[PDB]
RNA sequence: CGUGAGGGAAAGGUGAAAAGAACCCCGGGAGGGGAGUGAAAUAGAGCCUGAAACCGUGGGCUUACAAGCAGUCACGGCCCC
RNA sequence: GAAUGCCGGCAUGAGUAACGAUAAAGAGGGUGAGAAUCCCUCUCGCCGUAAGCCCAAGGGUUCCUACGCAAUGGUCGUCAG
RNA sequence: CGAUGUCGGCUCGUCGCAUCCUGGGGCUGAAGAAGGUCCCAAGGGUUGGGCUGUUCGCCCAUUAAAGCGGCACGCGAGCUGGGUUCAGAACGUCGUGAGACAGUUCGGUCUCUAUCCGCCACGGGCGCAGGAGGCUUGAGGGGGGCUCUUCCUAGUACGAGAGGACCGGAAGGGACGCACCUCUGGUUUCCCAGCUGUCCCUCCAGGGGCAUAAGCUGGGUAGCCAUGUGCGGAAGGGAUAACCGCUGAAAGCAUCUAAGCGGGAAGCCCGCCCCAAGAUGAGGCCUCCCACGGCAGCCGGUAAGGACCCGGGAAGACCACCCGGUGGAUGGGCCGGGGGUGUAAGCGCCGCGAGGCGUUGAGCCGACCGGUCCCAAUCGUCCGAGGUCU
């Protein structure tokens, strides 16, 4: 494989 | 639920299962016999009974209800005054729906033939 | 929806006993009146084309 | 068994045979017996009836009319023992079974739809010519 | 405390002291006694009472002899009345007279697989206002790491109806002795064309 | 059947044309009234110089609706609006007159100023 | 693979010798069973050796009232030597 | 024996999701070892400022015919880019 | 910190009791009615709105009451995403500035597939020492449990008056629950009619496709339904809570207690409805088969029975369950009835004509109630006891 799907982002624990 | 429910859906919308039914009528009173899936056959029994009684009615209005669902008038002939003659006497149960042993070998259907009886 | 994952690896002895109810049966056979031969009930014979006593389509 | 006849052998007690055929559009007048605390007098209902629904002994039909402004509509079991008397007030030519459409016209609209039965008029009137 | 077994008809409503009223009808007699339950050999008391009969030659062999045992016809179904003991060999709906109360057991109509909503009439969900495939789901079933479990007996989706009822204090509006029908007031479990039970009332 | 926010005609001469209900004055959570239930409703409609006006907060008992009301002789009456009749903390009518027809429930439920003032009991 | 500059693999071994399996059988073929070759054919070309995970067939003991980091110690039953 | 290690192989999830527009199919006849899926006919549906026709770019034999069905075709295949 | 998603809302609850209501009490500065305060009680119940993202709070209209809390301030692999909590932009304020702010303002991507436990349902297997077809006992579970108004008692007891009971007895409600479809009211994908456009069959007339996965419009049976109908909360028995006693010492009196007995709650036990013998502690009763042939075991043919296969079903996802299989009304057709639509076509007459009238409540016509072997459930196959020991 060559390509890497972005990860979703996180929840924002602020 | 289904509760008292008469009619299958064939997998098909109003208008499809219609002109299923009317297709399969043609075919029949065109060939006398025709194989198809179980469940086509034992619905097509009803439909194809009830024109064939139309037929053996004979009246102007028979002929032009029955033309709604075959509207070949040639065919429509035929089943006036080929068909309907030999039912005269017969009080309902026209054609007959009798099991095959083996199944389709792409999808695993099981057939019938649907033929027109003596 | 979070997506849900297997958490372990099915064993050899849980994927088995799964599948404990996937034997196929065998099908239903009985011989035909007139030629004998073996073929599901409440069919036309495809091996002579008789059902009911009388020869009804041509095999 | 027979359950359908089972049933209608337990209306049978209760069917009503006196009562004057009519129809959707039709204009009629029922005279109802009804009670008021604590005697029961006749009160009479004139109207149209926009509706009739059959069910063997549960047939009932709706009488609409209008009354002081408003627009009243009355449902009644055609077999009701409440009913004294009907009466044929006006035979009307709808061309449908359910008048609904009706609750919105003009009384100049109604009268222009449905027009007078002529031939059920004479009809009554034919009839009542006996010994 | 009497009973009889019978065949739900249908419903009508008659007319009564100027009142309609909403009937179903039954057909119950006549039910012969096929075996009585004594103390002595049972250690209850009932009555088996036989119902709607069968032609023989779909009654099996073990069956036919608890029939003759009791000199009876051969009988489409068998069911027993806690507490009865009628005099006589055979029950008719003679037993009950107008006004009295009973109570009517019946198998529900079957629903099938029931969603949350039609079985337990639990709110569902918004159609709009973001509403996400949810408007007939059934929320939470349950809190976080305390219990970390779902109880016992949570309601949720599964089979529904197709089950035994009993409708409690039911009027006798008229009995028909000649046709064995009895005329109750209000609604009973189940359709047309299903057993039921008519006992008499548990109630005062 | 009327509900919070349901409108009603006003079928006497209080002055008011329009209310709104704004409770239904049968018990602790009644859902509808009907024809004889009390509710209490908003003056949102009056005609100029009344005894009553726009804005008043007042009661009023429900005399004849659109969803048919059933009978126990199996009857049913249905009219073309839903009105009702502005009263008292005694249940008395705060006119006097009454319009159009009225249903015979209001009788037996004590409300026989309305029902003698009405034109017609249906 | 990348527009391009550029990036950048995997993939060796029958047997001494092709003697590389005529011909027959089932089969549409593929594949197999015989026949034949060879010291050897689970050396038959998807070929030296042929480990492990993994999948299956057969057999011995065992299991459907039972609480488990799966073993360990004890005794008893059954099968083998 | 562990480096979310590197290469490879093989498991699990599982006979599960899915098989890529809800424009739609049915029958008869033929071919063939084999046919829902190929050919032919009748019926039915869909597009018709297109889902028809003609250029340009880009692609590069995909065109026509004969013989084919291991793989490619999301199933089948006797058909096919 | 190689991730434990954060407010409020919605949904779904469940527990606690320091009890908001309802039940039971003692004391009262308790006349009555109504309160106050404390005790017992967690069975049930605890409304609809305006404002704000709000929790909170205020307010409107009611109520028996409009209770406080735990469950990761319950619950985002259940939803929401208004607030918080990224990147844009602006205002006030701070900073020379870049920028900043428990200061404000407008906007701003919330991940189809459940492996294990758990939960709701439904089967398959084996067991329940002989094998079978029935009908049952109920160990143990689960469900339910709310409450108001008016009347009578009686304008009595009480009170100067206003006001106004105990106990006992009737009637009518709200919400909630289970079932039902007779009525009321929905739907009813082709059950009927009307209508436009277009293409077609066949020129007229009659019709069919398409305009949605019904072209549109007016209706609409069975089924499934609530807005509709029936019915439920109990009664009753028992044991108690706080509390009130009888007899009664220690302690010549007194004492509900130390011996002993009674009264006493919406609560506890039973009662009602539902599941229920895998209740391995695997229960009971009724009926049927039966000592089979060959070497507590094995292999054969059977018995009573069972399954397969088939026509079906207000039963159902598959499975299961239930009915039927030619000695048969199971489905399909036909016929009658119901029911819907609302007067078919053709012909005759009238009008120049669109039309109208008549034949005619005609024609068409799903499911509902029945009849009728006209069609199809043909013909069959396979399993299945020989009963251990004291
Ligand atoms: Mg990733
Ligand atoms: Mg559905
Ligand atoms: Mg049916
Ligand atoms: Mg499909
Ligand atoms: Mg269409
Ligand atoms: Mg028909
Ligand atoms: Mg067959
Ligand atoms: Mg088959
Ligand atoms: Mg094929
Ligand atoms: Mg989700
Ligand atoms: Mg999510
Ligand atoms: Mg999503
Ligand atoms: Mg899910
Ligand atoms: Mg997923
Ligand atoms: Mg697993
Ligand atoms: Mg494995
Ligand atoms: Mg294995
Ligand atoms: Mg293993
Ligand atoms: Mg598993
Ligand atoms: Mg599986
Ligand atoms: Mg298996
Ligand atoms: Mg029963
Ligand atoms: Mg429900
Ligand atoms: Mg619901
Ligand atoms: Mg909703
Ligand atoms: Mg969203
Ligand atoms: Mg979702
Ligand atoms: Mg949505
Ligand atoms: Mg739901
Ligand atoms: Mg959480
Ligand atoms: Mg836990
Ligand atoms: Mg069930
Ligand atoms: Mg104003
Ligand atoms: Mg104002
Ligand atoms: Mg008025
Ligand atoms: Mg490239
Ligand atoms: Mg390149
Ligand atoms: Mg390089
Ligand atoms: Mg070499
Ligand atoms: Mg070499
Ligand atoms: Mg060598
Ligand atoms: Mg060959
Ligand atoms: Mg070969
Ligand atoms: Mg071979
Ligand atoms: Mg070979
Ligand atoms: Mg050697
Ligand atoms: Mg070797
Ligand atoms: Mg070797
Ligand atoms: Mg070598
Ligand atoms: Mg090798
Ligand atoms: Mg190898
Ligand atoms: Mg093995
Ligand atoms: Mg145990
Ligand atoms: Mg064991
Ligand atoms: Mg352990
Ligand atoms: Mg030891
Ligand atoms: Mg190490
Ligand atoms: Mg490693
Ligand atoms: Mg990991
Ligand atoms: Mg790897
Ligand atoms: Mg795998
Ligand atoms: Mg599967
Ligand atoms: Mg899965
Ligand atoms: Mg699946
Ligand atoms: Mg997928
Ligand atoms: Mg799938
Ligand atoms: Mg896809
Ligand atoms: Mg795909
Ligand atoms: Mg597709
Ligand atoms: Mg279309
Ligand atoms: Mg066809
Ligand atoms: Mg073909
Ligand atoms: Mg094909
Ligand atoms: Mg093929
Ligand atoms: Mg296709
Ligand atoms: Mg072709
Ligand atoms: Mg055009
Ligand atoms: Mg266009
Ligand atoms: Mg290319
Ligand atoms: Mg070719
Ligand atoms: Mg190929
Ligand atoms: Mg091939
Ligand atoms: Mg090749
Ligand atoms: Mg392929
Ligand atoms: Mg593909
Ligand atoms: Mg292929
Ligand atoms: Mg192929
Ligand atoms: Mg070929
Ligand atoms: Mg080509
Ligand atoms: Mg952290
Ligand atoms: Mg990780
Ligand atoms: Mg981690
Ligand atoms: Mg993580
Ligand atoms: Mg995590
Ligand atoms: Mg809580
Ligand atoms: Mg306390
Ligand atoms: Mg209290
Ligand atoms: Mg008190
Ligand atoms: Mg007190
Ligand atoms: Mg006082
Ligand atoms: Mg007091
Ligand atoms: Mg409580
Ligand atoms: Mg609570
Ligand atoms: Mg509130
Ligand atoms: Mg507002
Ligand atoms: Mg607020
Ligand atoms: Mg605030
Ligand atoms: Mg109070
Ligand atoms: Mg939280
Ligand atoms: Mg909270
Ligand atoms: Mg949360
Ligand atoms: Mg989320
Ligand atoms: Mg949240
Ligand atoms: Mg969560
Ligand atoms: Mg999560
Ligand atoms: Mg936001
Ligand atoms: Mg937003
Ligand atoms: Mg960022
Ligand atoms: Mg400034
Ligand atoms: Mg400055
Ligand atoms: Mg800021
Ligand atoms: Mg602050
Ligand atoms: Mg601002
Ligand atoms: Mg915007
Ligand atoms: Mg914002
Ligand atoms: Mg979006
Ligand atoms: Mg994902
Ligand atoms: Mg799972
Ligand atoms: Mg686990
Ligand atoms: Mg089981
Ligand atoms: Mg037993
Ligand atoms: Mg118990
Ligand atoms: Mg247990
Ligand atoms: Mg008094
Ligand atoms: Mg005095
Ligand atoms: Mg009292
Ligand atoms: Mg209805
Ligand atoms: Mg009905
Ligand atoms: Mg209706
Ligand atoms: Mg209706
Ligand atoms: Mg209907
Ligand atoms: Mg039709
Ligand atoms: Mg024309
Ligand atoms: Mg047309
Ligand atoms: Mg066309
Ligand atoms: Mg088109
Ligand atoms: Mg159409
Ligand atoms: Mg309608
Ligand atoms: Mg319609
Ligand atoms: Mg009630
Ligand atoms: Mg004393
Ligand atoms: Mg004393
Ligand atoms: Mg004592
Ligand atoms: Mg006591
Ligand atoms: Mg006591
Ligand atoms: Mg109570
Ligand atoms: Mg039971
Ligand atoms: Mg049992
Ligand atoms: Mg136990
Ligand atoms: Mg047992
Ligand atoms: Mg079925
Ligand atoms: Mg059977
Ligand atoms: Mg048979
Ligand atoms: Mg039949
Ligand atoms: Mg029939
Ligand atoms: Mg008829
Ligand atoms: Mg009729
Ligand atoms: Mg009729
Ligand atoms: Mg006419
Ligand atoms: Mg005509
Ligand atoms: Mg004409
Ligand atoms: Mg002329
Ligand atoms: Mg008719
Ligand atoms: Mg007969
Ligand atoms: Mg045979
Ligand atoms: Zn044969």
């Amino acid at each position: 494989p060559v390509y890497i799907p972005q990860p979703r982002p996180p929840h924002p624990r602020l | 639920m289904r509760h008292l429910k008469s009619g299958r859906k064939l997998n098909r919308h109003s208008s499809h299962r219609l002109a299923l039914y009317r297709n399969q009528a043609k075919s029949l009173l065109t060939h006398g016999r025709i194989t198809t899936t179980v469940p086509k056959a034992k619905e097509l029994r009803g439909f194809v009974d009830h024109l064939i009684h139309l037929a053996k009615r004979g009246d102007l209005h028979a002929r032009r209800l029955v033309l709604r669902d075959l509207q070949d008038v040639k065919l429509v002939r035929k089943l006036f005054d080929e068909i309907a003659p030999r039912y005269r006497d017969r009080q309902g149960g026209y054609t007959r729906v009798l099991k095959l042993a083996e199944r389709r070998r792409g999808d695993g259907a099981p057939l019938a033939l649907v033929e027109l009886v003596e | 929806a979070k997506h849900p994952v297997p958490k372990k690896k099915t064993s050899k002895a849980r994927r088995d006993a799964r599948r404990s109810h996937h034997a196929l049966t065998p099908p239903t056979l009985v011989p035909c009146p007139e030629c004998k031969a073996m073929k599901p009930p409440h069919t036309v014979c495809p091996e002579c084309g008789y059902y009911a006593g009388r020869k009804v389509l041509e095999v | 068994m027979n359950r359908g006849a089972l049933i209608k052998l337990v209306e049978s007690r209760y069917v009503r045979t006196d009562l004057p055929e009519f129809r959707p559009g039709d204009t009629v007048r029922v005279s109802y017996k009804v009670k008021e605390g604590n005697r029961t007098r006749i009160q009479d209902f004139e109207g149209i009836v926009i509706r009739i629904r059959r069910n063997g002994f549960n047939t009932t039909f709706t009488v609409r009319k209008v009354s002081y402004g408003v627009g009243v509509e009355r449902i009644f079991p055609l077999h009701s023992p409440l009913i004294q008397k009907i009466d044929i007030v006006q035979r009307g030519r709808a061309r449908r079974a359910k008048l609904y459409f009706i609750r919105n016209l003009s009384d100049r609209e109604i009268r222009r739809k449905l027009r007078a039965d002529r031939k059920r008029i004479d009809q009554d009137r034919a009839a009542e010519r006996a010994a | 405390m009497k009973g009889i077994l019978g065949v739900k008809v249908g419903m009508t409503r008659i007319f009564r002291d100027d009142r309609a009223v909403p009937v179903t009808v039954i057909l119950a007699g006549p039910c012969p006694v096929v075996q009585r339950r004594t103390p002595e050999k049972d250690g209850y008391t009932a009555v088996q009472l036989g119902f709607l009969p069968q032609n023989p030659k779909r009654v099996n062999r073990p069956l036919k002899g608890h029939f003759a045992k009791a000199g009876v016809e051969p009988v489409r179904i068998l069911r027993e009345i806690r507490d009865f003991n009628p005099e006589g060999d055979t029950v008719t709906v003679e037993i009950f007279k107008p006004g009295e109360r009973v109570d009517v057991t019946g198998t529900s109509k079957g629903r099938g697989f029931a969603g949350v909503m039609k079985r337990w009439n639990f709110a569902g969900g918004p159609d709009s206002h973001g509403a996400h495939k949810i408007h007939r789901h059934p929320g939470s079933i349950g809190n976080r790491k305390t219990p970390g479990r779902v109880y016992k007996g949570k309601k949720m989706a599964g089979h529904y109806g197709a089950e035994r009822v009993t409708v409690m204090n039911l009027e006798v509006v008229d009995v028909i002795p000649e046709e064995n029908l009895l005329l109750v007031k209000g609604a009973v479990p189940g359709p047309n064309g299903g057993l039921v039970i008519v006992r008499e009332t548990k109630k005062a | 059947m009327i509900q919070p926010q349901t409108y009603l005609e006003v079928a006497d001469n209080t002055g008011a044309r329009k209310i709104m209900c704004i409770r239904v004055l049968k018990g602790s959570n009644a859902k509808y009234a009907t024809v004889g239930d009390v509710i209490v409703a908003s003056v949102k409609e009056a005609i100029p110089r009344g005894a009553v006006k726009e804005g008043d907060v007042v009661k009023a008992v429900v005399v004849r609706t659109k969803k048919e009301i059933k009978r126990p002789d199996g009857s049913a009456i249905r009219f073309d609006d839903n009105a009702a009749v502005i009263i008292n903390n005694q249940l008395e009518p705060r006119g006097t007159r009454v319009f159009g027809p009225v249903a015979r429930e209001l009788r037996e439920k004590g409300f026989m100023k309305i029902v003698s003032l009405a034109p017609e009991v249906l």
